[PDB]
């Protein structure tokens, strides 16, 4: 209150939980661009993009740790149910190789004919 | 006998608070004259 | 928490609605007046103090 | 509220000492009583069927 | 189309030839450690729980104290919880310590 | 039912999910204390101490794995969005160095001019 008649002190009540954490906004880098309902690794966060980001703009990634259906798997490898999934940021595809890829999930439904996997997203470590 | 002895016992003394009129100023919509409203629930 | 609403005498949903309304009105002012302010006005529009 | 107010009271103590010629009379004092404090707690449970 | 298909609180699995599960018990099946909501038989489909929630169980090795905070490791060979921290899989952390009846409350973990 | 007319037999139906487990009760040791909406590591659990506790008292820690606004960081370090967050229990401050500190979160919003951070909390591994 500007120009208040009396110097009223203000006391801030602390708070920690800022949101639910289901999704996070992220700023696109130069050589990046995202379309809706596809997985990306943007600033260390792996999740499903909920908006079409073009360049240097803000997009939201879903990190809900839920069960997700996804194409974009390296079809050479066979993804049995229960195997750990990894994200190949160079190829922008899922893989079971743990050389230096980011661990992102575990398979529920095995690799079917359509190269479709059902997997449980992981806590973004 | 001194009031200073019983000053700390606030529950004995009458509690009076002076009105200050503190709060947050109302925020009016100043943009109304400039804009033409298009209210439609299916845009 | 339910305990904060139930035990705290002064807290209520009324003040939360007041804060929501105030921030909403300020958001409307910002949305409908920041395009006017942040615009990069060309020399055609601008007029000096003179 | 979750913690109840404590009742208060003011009491004046004095004692009669029989007075002889030329001794200053000793004066009493005042003491304050304080009540007990009670607290309210929240209990809860439930099922997940 | 949406990538998310279910909240992931539960996951289906198919029992192998050496696995059999009964209702409301812990079983490590196909890399998923959870509580089975159905009594399963060989080659049958059941549903596990991976809810990241607090869980009760007494199926523990009764040799070492499960004091609160200590990590809980699941030993698939003996089919028990333990605090060995050996090659056994990590599954949770104790919330409430073991009682005289050997009962544990612990929080599940995200199967990493 | 003591003194029941008939010898009935009671059969228990097992139930594993005691609770949702989004928060955990914990007991303060000697060299520990808490105040509301502050982060602490108590008995292996890391979370937001929602209540005040000094000595042998019971407090509850939020472990919801949601997004949290903290401050209380080591100001000298830089905290870019996406960087992992570690809790230095000796200094009782958040830090990115992973010398011997517990991994607790990943920054969602970088260190602003007032050292405020938003970050996802991690599953207490």
């Amino acid at each position: 209150f500007k120009g208040q008649p009396t110097p009223s002190t203000i006391t801030q009540i602390t708070r920690a939980k800022i949101s639910d954490g289901k999704s996070v906004r992220v700023i696109l880098s130069e050589g990046e661009s995202t379309k809706t309902q596809q997985f990306y690794l943007i600033n260390g966060f792996f999740g499903v993009a909920m908006q079409d980001g073009e360049k240097g703009d803000e997009v939201t990634l879903q990190i809900e740790q839920a069960e997700y259906e996804t194409d974009n798997i390296v079809t050479s490898e066979a993804f049995e149910a229960g195997k750990l999934i990894y994200w190949d940021n160079t190829a922008k595809k899922f893989t079971t190789t743990s050389a230096s890829n980011r661990l992102v999930g575990r398979v529920t439904d095995g690799k079917d004919s359509n190269n479709v996997i059902w997997f449980i997203l992981l806590p973004q470590q | 006998m001194t009031f200073s002895s019983t000053s700390n016992l606030k529950e004995l003394l009458r509690k009076v608070v002076l009105d200050v009129e503190l709060g947050r100023e109302q925020v009016q919509l100043l943009y109304k004259p400039i804009y033409d409203s298009i209210a439609d629930s299916n845009l | 928490t339910k305990e904060m609403k139930d035990f705290n005498q002064t807290f209520s949903v009324e003040i939360l609605n007041k804060s929501i309304g105030e921030s909403y009105n300020a958001l409307l002012n910002h949305i409908h007046l920041s395009p006017i302010i942040n615009f990069n006005y060309k020399a055609s529009n601008k007029t000096a103090f003179k | 509220p979750q913690v109840m107010d404590a009742k208060w009271a003011l009491q004046g103590n004095c004692v009669f000492l029989e007075h002889i010629e030329g001794e200053e009379i000793k004066f009493g004092t005042i003491n304050a009583e304080n009540g007990p404090v009670a607290r309210i707690q929240t209990y809860a449970t439930g099922f997940e069927y």
